[PDB]
């Protein structure tokens, strides 16, 4: 991208806005996700509650994962 | 030393005892830091009397007190070999700014 | 018959009852000359009078710091000098007395401080003995 | 006592502005007001 | 050939390699870490380095701790009298940059302002190991010095 | 929170809370030396001076008979 | 009085075999050869050395050495621009600029520790709230050059990434205090 | 005859610069010059927060690191009002008491380095080495472990600190012996240091030097005795008290008080209770990490903590513990706000080596750096 | 140039400079002028890297960044002026060494560089730095070199600056340094030619001033040949008066007639024949050296001087030769 | 001379704690 | 002949010590962060400690008020002056214990 | 506190508090007059000046306040005397009656500038030589004024000149409601 | 061996009692020596380049095992290093010429010298 092109002069290795760009959304069943982080909710961000009433994925602002409703 | 500066009389009197103690212990100066050759005694007194003169307006004798404590804590530090030399011998309109900074 | 002040310095002084009593005597004698009327006043005479009469009651200076418990008796004479060099100093530079204005603001901010800080506890009483 | 301040001449001469920093307009909150501050 | 020179070249290398004296500058704790790594565990005097107590024979200069702007100049005059093939080690965050007391005013931004280093040991509390290792770069620095071949350019 | 990171399945209560953090053992440690023990079990006074006097009165003689010898 | 205390402290040693075990000790050193034997024995004992390069101190996982910007098991950098450790840093080592990149999640464009400006003090590891900036246990850097040891914008703690599998090892360890 | 006496071996007195007034061999009088390590620490602290204000204390003294972060907490909770546990208390000094013996481990046989006796530094730094295995695993860095935060302690032990630092104490009886058998008896050392620095108790009283050097005049005063600031009330410990003076008591007692503070040590292992290692005030002690992830309102406070800071109400207060340099306190005036105003910093080494005037008068040349063993002068606090 | 600061030592120029002969006497100052006002310096050092060790002072975190080149390969020279914007070129030598000939040093370099600086597209100011009286006829084939470099750099890159310093004196300089340590000698000084030659020294401060000064200044100062000259014209004999008047010592010369030089000189000069062992560098005795010290040819004429920079030079007396209190 | 010498004589060695070894 | 009476048999070269690695888990540790108490019950101004102080009260006093209470104290009977810090030097070899603790 | 009761009013001058440690705010004319008091005394003795905090208010008429620190070795008390003496008030020194004042005191003068009466060596201690300015005062700013020093042509001399440095970035970390 | 001119030698005089656990990548071959003696020194690696080797050429994977901060040799610490971002080691080349050092974004030997004017110029 261009705003990781102020950091990163490698341009070899993927930048971080691919790798989270290329992982797939995550199924969920209710309406609202925790993504506490990887896995251990003590080595994860602080946990975000992300809303699915949207039909597009809603991101979680701090890791970058993607969350679908699945009905 | 108690502040006898209870007046500007006061005050003044040991303003000139500090420009005398400067001025006897200029040949001192000369000898640890050899100015004898770049700097006359002349200019020597010439820029003590400047200094004196530079914070002669001062109406408040705290002040000048304070002034020449400092001045003696200058001296003494320049009498021994506690400050350097290179500084000592350097002791002793709008256009031209403009084209400079904006400052 | 004591051997040594632990303290370095305050060398153990034989007659140590026999110029305590001579300290207390001119302390009292010296003291006249405050005003009467002064908490400086009433406080040297107060502990002066009672340290002298505990020295001329007991005989061994062992008694004297066991009734009089003040530490040890080379300290006493120590407190007892400072206190006449005190009384002598306070003749001169006489601050006795209250000047009209006066203005003395005491302030007090009770914020309790928790137990595990230094607090200068009071240490033992003269029971020590 | 600007000479006695030690302060180098070249900044006696600057020009200061005191002002009142006014309420952070974000947080509706003074708790930072009346505090006078040379600029 | 050339083969005569480039072993010269490391022998010479390896003797001030070997043999590295420095000139402990240790001002403030970053000494204390340096008394750590010349103690028993991180020998120094195994990997030849004896702490010189005289700036006139010294290899290095292992100045640590806060170069104040007051022990500049005699930072300064020390670094001045070491025999020339000198090294200079900056040794802590305070001695080799700006440090904790960057910004204090009787503080020198980095000794990299009175003396030329040539390798700073990383960490403001470096561990013994890690001045170790600095110095053990420093022996690369001289491993890479080639001396000989320079003097016949 | 507080009963969430610490859980302990079951424990109907908020006491009962796992805590285990470090201490000493069951019993406290061993009783620890801090005074100074340097054992004096040495050579007295006597042997030190009777050995070196016992050396001077046997070796200084076998030094004469050295010298008998070499004469 | 110290002419008093002198000779009071000698007529404490002052009776036969006792005036002659102080001579014994001084004429032959006994305090002395007290002192050679406890040398010799630590002459001979196994040496309390570590031959460094290939066998290093010991240390714990909380060490705090090389500062390393961490990220997320699928790649996207875990330090959102909240500059907590900017503002927590005593030595004002870090300096963040953030800007909301194309994807629309905040991002650092500019993450900088000045190491020599750093007291390696683990602050900016215990204020980050995703654990995004934490110090890997390298403290084995030292630079030929000053320009070298300031780290750059996110691209030298982006080598975190190298130290993740012990740098997630100690967070493993570690996260239980 | 002036002599500009300055550091005899570096990295141990790092930026000793005395000039001394000598006669012959005799000095005269002894100037030392202060300001070579005067790092702008008491104007620094004003500008940072009281959390970015603990990290100096550390760098205060050098060889007897977390002392002084427990004489600034203890000082920013003389402030606060804020409570802390009883493991915080018990952690809190089974670290200021193996600092005790990281430093008197250095300030004997640094001091015994400089009188000549080598080996001594190299056995009582092993010891450190092993004292260091305790303060980088606790914390994490070997000697500024910023540790004893504001409320309690930064974090719990580690699940295997308490076994090793018996293992330790058991086997550190020993190493003091050694230390002892070494220097106590030797005739070369009593020489070097008997009648060396003599100060008559009104001396070290006047000059302020509460510490080792008023407790080698006969002066008993320590503030853990005078002013109990922890535990310390509870915990039985006996404090070495000279009766001469001389660089002979300082030295005896800085090797017994290494014995009591083993005592201590082995006290505060046996008796260490199972509490919360933080104030519960979530408000002047930064939620674990734990919790801030999975509360918002802990989050909240890790966020105003590790950036505003607690704001300790208006007051100011002189909390002084028992350093082993001597009695270290730092007098912290606190205008309200998050950043401390006028942290200024009474640290002994300031007072002691004003000392050194009086106490090298007419000593020999050689023994200006004997008093300056004994005074325990770490430039770091002057 | 592009100028975003207030004094030096954090602001910057926009003087990117790669100063060719910066790890030499007049470099070192050269350097810190242009590293003091705040720009950058591409020091680029021949072999040993202890050589630009101190110019990575004097220069805040960059702005002095010392490189690696051979003189005698391009593809370098292009690498070192990569980031550049000014090219002084103090590249040159007094002495013949082995493996570069008078010419290889002092004509064929400056030629080369400015040949890859004109390649390069984007070097504002050239500045290239010969002795002064260093014109073609002149019997030092170091001055005949020297005069050929400006020629070479004129042709091959006009509005070039060329400064043309005469003998500098300061600290570690070529000049009086070698007159001391050969006082020690016992005071016996061997003044040349009898110290008929009339010569201009200059501080060496003054020579950098003004090779920063035609940087700071527009348009102008470029393609002209300046004559950094300085005061006092001396003579070699009355030069020396000076030195024992800071060296304590008592002033006592010879003269030596130009062939006893020449003879004692005529060592030495083997330099291409004695392939496996390089010589000592002559200091003092320079057939080279002495062939320029005949004629004084070394003083400025009507061209540019101090003058035509707002510049004017310190004097010889006083600190600009207090370097030589170290010699007491 | 006359400057008072390290007379390396004293009292001998005894430990002297605090009074507060049993019973404060 | 030494410092060895059967117990310098405690040596420094330990062997087996840091038997666990540090950041090796086997027991998870807890580290409590609250109290029980103060779970479930957070009523803050209770516990409050920064702000839950009584407020300065800095009041004048004029010349009356102190020489009104220097009329009042009449006399500085013993118990109104400070009690002394009773500390006495005693030798001591190891007893304390017993040279264990 | 009995301290108080026998002092003479006037001393304690302006000041009194009662908890965080007890102090005297006194007037600078009584202050080396209380000091001789306190000490030299049977039932006050403290004998020991811990220290000599200076303390800079800006916002004050009399700009920094002296803080006499003294610990009680005898009665096992902490009394903490302070003053007020602006820039160019000479304040009385106690290096007469602890003769711990003396750096105390040269180390308040250096920082602040309030010079100290009669007493002998009153020398900058802690900065510089040829220093400029008085550095814990509030209105000096933390990088220093002139105080940058590095190398230079002016050989084995490391210079003064004007400061320049990674700006000190000042944090508003301070939250409205206090 | 064939190195009586290291400290290599200590180390090989070391092994002849000590277990191999693992050999890493780059050939570092991770010694352990426990039961006899002297801890501290139960834990070492042989570096594989006999020459020319320095710390910090030993990976993270075993950078724990190896200073005792863990003991998870790094044939079980492999397992768990992250495959999406996972990198190589290097050696940490300090000084061994430019493009192999480090340079920030400003310092005109990095290729690609960034323009920090916040103003972009007209
Ligand atoms: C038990 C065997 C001892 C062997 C010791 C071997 C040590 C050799 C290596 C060196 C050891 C350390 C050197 C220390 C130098 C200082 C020694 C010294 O001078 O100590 C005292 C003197 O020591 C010596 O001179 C030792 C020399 C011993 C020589 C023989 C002594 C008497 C021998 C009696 C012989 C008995 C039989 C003869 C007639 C039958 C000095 O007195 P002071 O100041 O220490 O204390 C008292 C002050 N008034
Ligand atoms: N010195 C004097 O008195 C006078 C000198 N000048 C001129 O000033 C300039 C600089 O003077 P100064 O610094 O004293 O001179 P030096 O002889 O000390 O050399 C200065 C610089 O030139 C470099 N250099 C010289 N020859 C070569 C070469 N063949 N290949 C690569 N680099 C080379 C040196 O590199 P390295 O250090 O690696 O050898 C060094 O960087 C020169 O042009 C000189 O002739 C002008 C007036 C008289
Ligand atoms: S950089 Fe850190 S460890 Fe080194 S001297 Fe400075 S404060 Fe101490
Ligand atoms: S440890 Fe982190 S927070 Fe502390 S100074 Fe270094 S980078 Fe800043
Ligand atoms: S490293 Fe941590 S504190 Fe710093 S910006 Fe990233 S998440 Fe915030
Ligand atoms: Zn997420």
């Amino acid at each position: 991208g261009n705003h990781t092109a102020k950091w990163m002069q490698d341009r070899s290795k993927k930048s971080p806005m691919e790798l989270i760009s290329e992982v797939p959304p995550i199924k969920v069943d209710g309406r609202i996700v925790a993504c506490e982080g990887d896995t251990n909710p003590a080595l994860g961000h602080p946990i975000e509650f992300i809303c699915l009433d949207l039909n597009e994925p809603a991101i979680c602002k701090y890791c970058g994962l993607r969350y679908v409703q699945d009905h | 030393v108690p502040p006898n500066s209870a007046n500007l009389t006061e005050a003044r009197r040991r303003v000139f005892d500090f420009f005398r103690a400067a001025c006897r212990s200029i040949p001192t100066i000369m000898d640890i830091y050899n100015l004898q050759d770049v700097v006359a005694p002349s200019q020597l007194r010439y820029a003590i009397s400047a200094q004196i003169r530079n914070n002669a307006h001062i109406t408040d004798p705290k002040v000048i007190d304070l002034l020449i404590f400092k001045g003696m804590e200058e001296l003494t530090d320049i009498v021994d070999h506690a400050k350097q030399r290179h500084h000592i011998i350097g002791q002793y309109d709008f256009l031209k700014n403009f084209y400079t900074s904006n400052y | 018959v004591k051997q040594t002040t632990g303290i370095v310095g305050l060398d153990v002084v034989p007659n140590a009852r026999a110029v305590l009593i001579d300290l207390y005597s001119k302390t009292l004698k010296e003291i006249q000359a405050v005003p009467e009327d002064e908490g400086y006043r009433k406080a040297v005479e107060s502990f002066t009078r009672q340290r002298l009469n505990v020295c001329k009651e007991e005989e061994d200076w062992e008694m004297i710091e066991k009734r009089l418990g003040c530490g040890q008796v080379e300290e006493l004479i120590e407190e007892a000098r400072d206190e006449l060099t005190l009384i002598g100093k306070m003749i001169e530079w006489d601050p006795w007395g209250v000047p009209d204005d006066y203005e003395c603001e005491v302030i007090e901010n009770d914020a309790p401080i928790p137990k595990h800080v230094p607090q200068h506890r009071p240490g033992p009483l003269p029971e020590q003995f | 006592i600007g000479k006695v301040s030690g302060i180098p001449e070249e900044h006696l001469s600057r020009k200061v502005i005191i002002y009142s920093p006014a309420r952070t307009a974000t947080q509706s909150g003074s708790g930072k007001l009346g505090k006078w501050k040379i600029n | 050939a050339e083969f005569v020179i480039s072993k010269v070249d490391d022998l010479m290398n390896w003797a001030r390699t070997g043999s590295i004296w420095p000139m402990t500058f240790g001002l403030a704790c970053c000494a204390v870490e340096m008394m750590h790594t010349g103690a028993a565990r991180y020998d120094l005097d195994r990997f030849g380095i004896i702490f010189r107590p005289s700036p006139r024979q010294s290899d290095c200069m292992i100045v640590a701790g806060t170069l104040t702007n007051k022990m500049a100049p005699a930072l300064r005059k020390v670094y001045d009298q070491m025999p020339e093939p000198r090294w200079v080690i900056s040794m802590g965050s305070c001695a080799n940059g700006g440090g904790y007391y960057h910004y204090s005013y009787s503080v020198v931004r980095g000794c990299d302002r009175i003396v030329p280093v040539d390798i700073y040991v990383p960490g403001c509390p470096p561990t013994a190991e890690a001045l170790l290792y600095g110095l053990l770069q420093l022996q690369k620095k001289i491993n890479r010095r080639k001396d000989f071949l320079h003097w016949w350019n | 929170t507080e009963a969430m990171i610490r859980n302990k399945p079951g424990m109907a209560s908020v006491k009962d809370m796992p805590l285990l953090q470090d201490g000493p053992p069951p019993g406290g440690f061993a009783p620890v030396r801090y005074a100074r023990r340097i054992s004096n079990t040495g050579p007295s006074a006597m042997a030190m001076f009777l050995a070196v006097s016992g050396a001077f009165a046997w070796g200084m003689y076998q030094v004469g008979q050295g010298n008998k010898i070499r004469r | 009085d110290d002419e008093e205390a002198e000779q009071l402290a000698k007529e404490i040693s002052k009776d036969w075999s006792t005036v002659f075990e102080r001579s014994m000790n001084t004429l032959f050193l006994t305090e002395m050869v007290r002192g050679l034997s406890l040398t010799l024995k630590y002459f001979f004992d196994p040496k309390v050395t570590i031959n460094y390069p290939f066998e290093k101190g010991p240390l714990s996982p909380r060490f705090r050495g090389e500062h390393a910007l961490r990220r997320y098991p699928t790649g996207e950098e875990r330090c959102i621009a909240c500059k907590l450790c900017e503002a927590v840093c005593p030595a004002q080592a870090i300096t963040i600029e953030a800007e909301e990149r194309e994807d629309g999640s905040r991002r650092t464009t500019r993450y900088d520790i000045d190491m020599t400006k750093c007291i390696y003090c683990g602050f900016c590891q215990e204020a980050c709230p995703v654990d995004a900036i934490v110090e890997g246990p390298n403290f084995e850097f030292a630079t030929e050059t000053h320009e070298e040891l300031l780290y750059d914008k996110e691209k030298l703690l982006e080598n975190g990434d190298r130290w993740e599998t012990e740098i997630a090892e100690n967070l493993r360890s570690e996260s239980l205090y | 005859f002036t002599l500009n006496f300055g550091p005899q071996h570096p990295a141990a007195h790092g930026v000793l610069r005395l000039v001394l007034e000598m006669n012959g061999e005799v000095v005269e009088r002894a100037e030392p010059h202060i300001g070579l390590l005067h790092r702008g620490t008491e104007k620094l602290i004003e500008y940072k927060t009281y959390l970015q204000a603990l990290p100096y204390f550390d760098r205060s003294d050098y060889v007897s690191m977390m002392a002084q972060e427990h004489a600034y907490s203890l000082a920013v909770e003389k402030l606060l009002n804020c409570e802390v546990p009883l493991r915080a208390q018990y952690i809190r000094v089974l670290f200021c008491e193996i600092t005790r013996i990281l430093n008197h481990l250095l300030a004997l046989t640094t001091h015994a380095m400089d009188v000549g006796a080598l080996t001594p530094f190299l056995w009582a730094f092993e010891e450190r080495e092993k004292l260091l295995e305790f303060y980088e695993r606790v914390s994490g860095a070997r000697m500024h472990a910023s540790f004893i935060r504001p409320g309690g302690v930064a974090q719990d032990l580690p699940l295997g600190l308490c076994r090793d630092i018996d293992s330790f104490t058991q086997q550190f009886a020993s190493r003091i012996d050694e230390l002892e058998e070494m220097l106590t008896g030797n005739r070369i050392w009593k020489q070097r240091l008997v009648d060396i620095g003599t100060v008559t108790a009104q001396q070290a009283k006047d000059w302020g030097f509460s510490g080792v050097m008023l407790r080698g005049p006969g002066v008993c005063w320590d503030l853990r005795r005078a002013a109990p600031y922890d535990v310390y009330d509870q915990l039985d410990f006996d404090v070495p008290v000279g009766t001469r003076g001389d660089c002979y008591d300082r030295y005896c007692i800085r090797i017994e008080e290494m014995r009591q503070s083993l005592r201590i040590i082995v006290q505060c292992l046996n008796q260490m209770p199972s509490g919360m290692i933080k104030a519960d005030d979530r408000k002047l002690c930064p939620p674990s990490r734990c919790r801030m992830k999975l509360s918002m309102e802990s989050s909240i406070h890790h966020f105003e903590l590790y950036t505003e800071g607690f704001s300790v109400p208006a007051s100011s207060t002189y909390t002084a513990v028992e350093a082993p340099k001597g009695e270290f306190g730092v007098f912290l005036v606190s205008n309200g706000s998050n950043r401390p105003y006028r942290c200024k910093i009474r640290a002994p080494g300031f007072a002691h080596l004003q000392g050194l005037d009086f106490m090298s008068k007419h000593h020999m040349l050689a023994d200006v750096v004997t008093i300056i063993g004994t005074q325990d002068i770490v430039f770091g606090e002057v | 140039l592009a100028r975003k600061g207030t004094g030096g030592r954090s602001s910057v120029s926009g003087i990117v400079a790669t100063v060719f002969g910066a790890t030499g006497f007049l470099g070192r100052y050269l350097v810190q002028q242009l590293a003091k006002m705040g720009s950058q310096v591409l020091v680029p050092f021949r072999g040993s890297e202890d050589s630009p060790r101190h110019l990575k002072l004097m220069g805040d975190l960059g702005q002095v960044v010392p490189m690696k080149f051979d003189p005698r390969d391009e593809d370098s020279i292009k690498a070192v002026m990569a980031k550049a914007n000014v090219v002084i070129n103090l590249i040159g030598r007094e002495y013949e060494t082995r493996n570069f000939s008078f010419e290889d040093a002092n004509h064929h370099i400056a030629e080369k560089l400015a040949l890859v600086a004109k390649e390069h597209g984007g070097i504002m100011r050239y500045i290239q730095v010969s002795c002064l009286g260093a014109s073609v006829s002149s019997p030092s084939r170091m001055l005949r070199a020297k005069a050929a470099a400006e020629e070479a750099v004129l042709n091959a890159l006009p509005e070039a600056t060329i400064m043309r310093p005469a003998t500098m004196i300061g600290t570690e300089d070529r000049i009086l340094n070698p007159w001391s340590m050969f006082v020690k000698k016992y005071g016996f000084l061997p003044l040349i030619g009898g110290g008929t030659t009339k010569f201009q020294p200059v501080y060496v401060v003054d020579v950098a001033a003004a090779i920063v000064a035609a940087l700071k200044d527009d348009g102008s100062s470029m393609g002209k040949t300046y004559e950094l000259g300085g005061p006092d014209v001396f003579t070699t004999h009355e030069l020396a008066e000076i030195m024992y008047d800071m060296i304590r010592e008592w002033p006592r010369y010879v003269k030596l007639p130009f062939p006893i030089a020449k003879a004692m000189a005529a060592p030495r000069d083997f330099m291409v024949n004695k392939v496996p062992f390089p010589l000592p560098s002559p200091q003092i005795f320079n057939l080279d050296q002495i062939n320029a010290l005949t004629t004084d040819t070394l003083v400025s004429d009507n061209a540019l001087k101090f003058q035509d920079l707002d510049l004017v030079p310190h004097k010889l007396k006083g600190y600009p030769v207090e370097f030589l209190i170290q010699y007491r | 001379a006359a400057a008072a010498a390290a007379a390396a004589a004293a009292a001998a060695a005894a430990a002297a704690a605090a009074a507060a070894a049993a019973a404060a | 002949p030494c410092a060895h009476p059967e117990y310098l048999e405690a040596v420094p070269k330990a062997t087996e010590y840091r038997l666990r690695c540090p950041a090796t888990i086997d027991e998870e540790a807890i580290v409590p962060s609250s109290d029980p108490e103060t779970v479930y019950n957070i009523v803050y101004h209770g516990r409050d400690q920064r702000r839950n102080r009584p407020p300065i009260r800095r009041y004048v006093l004029t010349k009356d008020n102190v020489v009104q209470m220097m009329n009042e104290k009449k006399s500085f009977d013993v118990s109104d002056f400070p009690k002394v810090y009773l500390t006495t030097v005693e030798e001591d070899l190891d007893t304390r214990g017993g040279g264990y603790e | 506190k009995y301290s108080w009761e026998t002092l003479p009013k006037k001393w304690v001058k302006k000041m009194e508090r009662s908890e965080h440690g007890n102090r005297f705010d006194t007037n600078t004319d009584y202050l080396f007059q209380l000091l001789c008091f306190l000490k030299l005394h049977t039932y006050t003795r403290v004998q020991v000046l811990i220290d000599i905090c200076g303390v800079d208010y800006p916002s004050r008429k009399r700009r920094f306040e002296v803080v006499y620190n003294l610990l009680s070795t005898r009665y096992n008390s902490r009394i903490r005397v302070q003053t007020s003496a602006d820039e160019v008030t000479r304040i009385s020194s106690v290096v007469s009656l602890f003769p711990s004042a003396g750096w105390w005191e040269r180390e308040v003068w250096d920082m602040f500038g309030v010079s100290f009466i009669n007493h002998p060596d009153l020398r900058r201690i802690l900065t510089d030589y040829g220093f400029e300015g008085h550095p814990l005062r509030k209105d000096f700013p933390l990088s220093g004024y002139v105080q940058v020093r590095y190398d230079d042509p002016e050989k084995r001399v490391v210079s003064e000149p004007i400061e320049m440095t990674q700006e000190f970035r000042y944090f508003d970390f301070a939250s409205p409601w206090e | 061996r064939c190195l009586p001119d290291g400290n290599l030698l200590q180390t090989k005089i070391h092994n002849i009692g000590a277990t191999l656990v693992g050999v890493d990548k780059f050939g570092n071959k991770y010694y352990q020596k426990l039961g006899d003696t002297q801890y501290g020194r139960h834990r070492w690696v042989e570096y594989a380049s006999k020459d020319r080797y320095n710390a910090s050429q030993v990976p993270a994977e075993w950078h724990g095992w190896l200073h005792f901060i863990t003991d998870h040799t790094g044939d079980e610490l492999l397992s768990l290093k992250p495959k999406r971002y996972g990198l190589e080691h290097k050696e940490n080349f300090s000084g061994e010429g430019d493009a192999y050092i480090y340079h920030s974004k400003g310092h005109t030997l990095n290729p690609g010298q960034k323009n920090w004017t916040r103003y972009q110029s007209w």
